[PDB]
RNA sequence: CGCAGGUCGCAGUGGCAAGGGGGACCUGACUGUUUAACAAAAACAUAGGUCCCCGCGAGCCCGUAAGGGUGUGUACGGGGGC
RNA sequence: CCGGUCCUAAGGCGGGGCCUAAUAGGCACCCGCCGAAAGGGAAACGGGUUAAUAUUCCCGUGCCGCGGGGGUAGGUUCUGCGGCAACGCAGGCCCCGUCCCCGACGCCUCGGGAUAGGGCGGGCGGGACUGCCGUCCCGCUUAACCGUCGAAGGCCGGGGAGUGCCGUAAUGGCGAGAACCGGCCGAAGGCGGGAAUAGCCGGGGGUUUCCCCGGUCCGCCCGACUCCUGGGGCCCGUGAAAAGG
């Protein structure tokens, strides 16, 4: 309670609330977004902010979806076309 | 010239990634028409960027505006119509950084 | 009870700022819920002094003084008040953007753009009069800058 | 322009036949109008605002949207007092 | 009391040992790699003493390396018999040519690595002996010792070199250095202290000691311990 | 709660509402959709608002004026 | 420092809480035994023939 | 499982305000068992029982009846008014 | 931020807030630590220098033993002195 | 729906085993578990109410997990549709596995975006003072949640540049693909809905806290130590893991 308040892992967030008060909110700071494999790059389509764990985010419409990026796949793809 | 018509292709990028498809048309330098059959490999008779396509090293033997019943006669007289149903399976473990970069 | 107690929570107000009424002294004393405290704040024997604002008159008086000059001297100086890094921000951005749309339209070529470019970075120009009576002296460009 | 996604997808849902998409698009297209032609109001930015006001005049033709035409009517009521009042003052 | 303090590290203090869970596990070579594998990483890791390099192997193994000198991301390295005497190659000793420049020995197959392996640090292949299967290597120190020649070397020379030879200008630089490490720092001299801490502790003028023997016990055994020879004559003794 | 602009689909919201408030002012109404998990509004023009109120009430659904 | 001042400190911390097998504040919360009947370290009670 | 009602001035503003009735329990008896005992015992229907142990070691639950049953009059019907 | 003019006092950073300065010798390089409750130092530590025991089944240390620390380490290293 | 409860950290305990004259003594080994009311980590906010509880009671508006029903997209040998692409879109159902990612991380420094708060002018309402002047003070609010928008930064397609050319607070960038054009992904937060019906200010009626009336506004400015974002630098110092997703 209290002292998980003085710890930065929470955001502190001033708010006027309509009883004209101030007050303080306690928020979580947003998870980290799926990052690629190889690069370690954030991925496009899936790097929307996220503040719960338990949320489904739809990858995007290619094979291996939300795992590498396109240059890691398309790159791929040509190597195993040649081997 | 590799990308020409008649000439079996990979789309690397895309929905229809790691699918196999024929050229049947040139549009420009930057564009081609693919057309690997949908009922057949999975890939809609649409330009593509020649970009986004790999060539392969077998060809096939069809005329400039080829119809998607001719590219089937053609890829079963070559016997590739199994060929045009597998797709590429990539080893993304293979893969660092300094390839993309 | 504490009746100011009460009555503070009742008006919103602090306990410091909840006055009763002396003549209610004797109802005082019956006074058992929050119910009772309404009853009497809304016969007036219970209010609230209205809250303290420091007044701003003198202050409004004197910052119109200080706009017009007075009260700045060296002797009304302690510390430090311009900022030397923020007015280099300043000084770069208001040069660099005059330069860059009199390229972008076409009076400044690439060419003598840089030099100009390099010159602002390199603190020759005091400021944007002196910037554009070098342009305008020195004819590197066509129509003079205003 | 700014809610040029939410045509596509119209078009695209009225032509696989997703007549309840299309409707549910429908909506996010005059949503992506409105809104946020209203906050640039609220921020009193009117020159972003009409631009955006006048796509949205464009739209509710190009797809018969009554409630664009009455929403659009009453943020030019908005920006007229505003214009009125700073044209006082000034 | 008075124990002294190199019978209180004995003990295995906080104070005294290895803070190795800083670390992502221990650079040794797994007993069944063969074949290709991938440099997937380079990594700094703390209280070592050279680049570490993660290398992901063709049927799936992934082990941790001290980098050679000139390593990089996405290099193809080979390891076993068959692999050839290139520098990041992991190679058994047999197959080693001589006068070559490898880094973590192996003294006998299957132990992971024990010799060269700190930072600009080499061992050079001296001679063969194939029929009892042994290989000469000139360790760091400058010692002559026969390993089993199954056993596996990297090849090159441990990538860091020079980190010493940058002075730690201040206290406090060799203070962070040490938490990553096992050292106590920092160290009070034996006679900067008083009789009941140390033998060198005492009188109004204190005093080292001299040497003491091999057989001294535990507690006696402080300062010159059982040494050859001390100061500069033991230096030009020794050559 | 939610807000909807196109009263085809509030229709279907406000048709299977418990309650529809009604809240009026000079250019628009607000028409609220009283369901079990949301509060559906809309703001329609006033002479849609009169119109959709009554065929509200010839589908029974609660009218209420708020 | 060592007499009034860090008695102060004793205001907040905790050796030993009431043990469940004799009742008393002899229950090492760290050692996770009692000090005074020894469950948690020995089945038997702790019982010793030096003490009274 | 019951072991007494509570009486008290804000107990019986509760009956007639809220139509909860409040009770001490055993203290190892949980919500629903008090939910059961209390519909057992005086054929009603709970809607929720908000439970609290008191300072002295006592279980008090405030068990609020379903919308068709008066809280006062269990309580007036027990003769424990 | 600047300039010009006028003007009051004993006094204008007017209260509040707010470095006395310089020369020389001894001494410890420096920052740091220290005798809780009479010693803060010129004492301890320190970076730097150097010597010794050690190729790892080592060297040094702990344990009655099983065994353990240094060690998820390897001489650009571990330990021990000055 | 606030915490514990769950997870693991540094560590610890128990059983087996080995050791021990012996245990209530030791622990390298195997197995399990414990270990944080400041770390990781599901989901609630505003108003009202009591003598004393108030995110817990009451009102209103929601959220999470688990399960069920209906409708719908979809499926019913077999595959969802669109876009060159970045990627967009309701994207069938059940069981099992593998892999990857999130969880997950220092210090210093400088650019940008916000919000809390604060101030100025006008307006309305109320209050302060009576030597003179007529000024001074207070109210004018907007929660969680739903939708939409999205700065930096990243990416896609066209383009093909060296006499260069495009820049920053600063370092700068380009045939190993720039300028330039178009597009995709994408914060704090804004705005609309919630929601004026609440709360507040002022003026009234009744009576035990209820009802009525009006106002709840216009144009600006500063701006965090709070929140978001990016650039640069330092380390013989590299700044946890697991549950869960
Ligand atoms: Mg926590
Ligand atoms: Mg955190
Ligand atoms: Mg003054
Ligand atoms: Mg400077
Ligand atoms: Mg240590
Ligand atoms: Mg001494
Ligand atoms: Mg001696
Ligand atoms: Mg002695
Ligand atoms: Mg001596
Ligand atoms: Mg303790
Ligand atoms: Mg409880
Ligand atoms: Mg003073
Ligand atoms: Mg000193
Ligand atoms: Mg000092
Ligand atoms: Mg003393
Ligand atoms: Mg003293
Ligand atoms: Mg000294
Ligand atoms: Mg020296
Ligand atoms: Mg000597
Ligand atoms: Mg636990
Ligand atoms: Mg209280
Ligand atoms: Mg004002
Ligand atoms: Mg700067
Ligand atoms: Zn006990």
């Amino acid at each position: 309670p209290r002292p998980a308040y003085r710890s930065r892992s929470l955001r502190r967030v001033k708010v006027k609330t309509p009883g004209g008060r101030t007050v303080v909110h306690y928020e979580k700071r947003a998870k980290g977004v799926p990052k690629c494999a190889v690069t370690g790059q954030p991925l496009g389509g899936m790097n929307s902010k996220v503040y719960r764990f338990g949320i489904s985010t739809r990858a995007p419409s290619r094979p291996y979806g939300g795992v590498v990026s396109h240059k890691v796949l398309a790159r791929a793809i040509r190597y195993a076309v040649r081997r | 010239k590799v990308i020409d018509v008649g000439r079996v292709v990979v789309k690397v990028l895309g929905r229809e990634a790691g699918r196999k498809a024929v050229v049947v048309d040139i549009v420009d330098e930057n564009y081609v028409v693919i057309t690997g059959p949908k009922s057949l490999s999975g890939v809609r008779r649409r330009r593509v960027n020649i970009n986004h396509i790999e060539p392969t090293d077998k060809k096939i033997e069809i005329k400039k505006g080829a119809s998607d019943e001719e590219v089937l006669k053609a890829l079963e007289a070559a016997g590739l119509v199994e060929y045009m149903k597998e797709r590429v399976k990539p080893k993304l473990f293979e893969i660092t950084p300094a390839d993309v970069k | 009870v504490d009746v100011k107690r009460l009555a503070a929570e009742i008006l919103g107000v602090g306990v410091s700022r909840v006055k009763i009424s002396p003549e209610a002294v004797g109802r005082l004393e019956e006074v058992v819920t929050k119910d009772d405290v309404r009853a009497l704040i809304d016969e007036g024997l219970i209010w609230a002094e209205p809250e303290k604002g420091n007044s701003r008159g003198r202050w409004r008086e004197l910052h119109e003084k200080k706009k017009k000059g007075r009260r700045r001297g060296q002797g009304s100086r302690k510390g430090r008040r311009l900022d030397e890094e923020e007015a280099w921000v300043n000084k770069m951005r208001v040069m660099r953007r005059f330069l860059n749309t009199l390229k972008r339209q076409g009076k400044l070529d690439p060419a003598t753009w840089r030099q100009l470019y390099r010159m602002v970075k390199g603190n020759y120009f005091r400021d944007l009069r002196h910037l554009k009576t070098y342009i305008n002296e020195h004819k590197l460009t066509k129509e003079p800058v205003k | 322009p700014l809610c040029s996604k939410w045509e596509s997808l119209i078009t695209w849902a009225e032509k696989g036949g997703n007549s309840y998409k299309a409707l549910e698009f429908r909506e996010k297209l005059v949503e992506c109008i409105v809104y946020t032609a209203t906050e640039k109001v609220k921020k009193k930015k009117l020159d972003e605002a009409e631009e955006l006001l006048k796509y949205g005049k464009e739209v509710a033709k190009k797809f018969n949207i009554e409630e664009l035409n009455f929403h659009i009517a009453l943020l030019e009521k908005e920006i007229s007092k505003i214009r009125q009042r700073r044209a006082q003052a000034q | 009391g008075k124990r002294i303090l190199v019978q209180r590290r004995g003990r295995g203090g906080s104070q005294f040992r290895s803070p190795s869970w800083k670390r992502d596990g221990p650079v040794r070579y797994p007993p069944n790699i063969s074949g290709r594998g991938i440099v997937v990483e380079i990594l700094h890791e703390p209280g070592l003493n050279a680049p570490v390099a993660k290398i992901r192997m063709e049927n799936g193994v992934e082990f941790f390396n001290y980098a050679a000198e000139g390593l990089y991301v996405g290099q193809v390295i080979q390891v076993g018999p068959d692999a050839p005497p290139a520098v990041g190659n992991v190679l058994p000793l047999g197959k080693i040519p001589e006068g070559t420049m490898v880094f973590n020995v192996e003294k006998r197959f299957g132990d992971g690595g024990k010799f060269a392996r700190s930072g600009g640090t080499y061992a050079l292949v001296i001679g063969q002996r194939p029929e009892e299967n042994k290989t000469i290597v000139r360790l760091p120190s400058g010692r002559v010792i026969e390993v089993d020649a199954r056993g596996r070397a990297t090849i090159g020379i441990v990538a860091g070199g020079g980190r010493v030879e940058k002075p730690f200008v201040k206290a406090g630089k060799k203070y962070h250095r040490a938490r990553a490490k096992s050292w106590k720092y920092p160290t009070v001299r034996g006679k900067a202290m008083s009789p009941y801490a140390h033998p060198h502790g005492g009188g109004s003028h204190q005093k080292g000691g001299t040497p003491v023997p091999k057989t001294a016990p535990p507690g006696q055994k402080v300062g010159f311990i059982g040494s050859r020879c001390t100061g500069r004559g033991c230096v030009r003794a020794r050559a | 709660p939610k807000e909807i602009f196109l009263v085809e689909l509030w229709k279907k919201y406000g048709e299977k509402a418990q309650v529809v408030r009604v809240k009026r002012y000079e250019d628009f109404v607000k028409l609220k959709a009283r369901l079990s998990g949301y509060l559906y509004t809309i703001r329609v023009p006033p002479d849609k608002a009169e119109q959709l109120i009554s065929e509200l009430k010839a589908k029974n659904v609660k009218v209420e004026e708020v | 420092m060592k007499g009034t001042p860090s008695m102060g400190k004793h205001n907040k911390g905790k050796t030993h809480i009431r043990c469940p097998r004799c009742g008393r504040h002899s229950y090492n919360v760290t050692k996770k035994y009692c000090a005074s009947c020894g469950w948690g370290r020995s089945k038997r009670w702790r019982r010793y023939n030096w003490a009274k | 499982m019951i072991k007494r009602f509570v009486i008290t001035e804000k107990a019986l503003r509760l009956a007639e305000r809220e139509n909860k009735i409040t009770i001490i329990v055993e203290r190892t008896a949980t919500k629903k068992q008090i939910a059961d005992e209390v519909q057992r015992l005086y054929n009603v229907k709970v809607e929720k029982v908000n439970t609290l142990i008191t300072p002295r070691g006592e279980k008090k639950a405030y068990v609020k009846l379903a919308e068709g049953y008066s809280a006062m009059d269990l309580l007036t019907k027990l003769g424990v008014l």
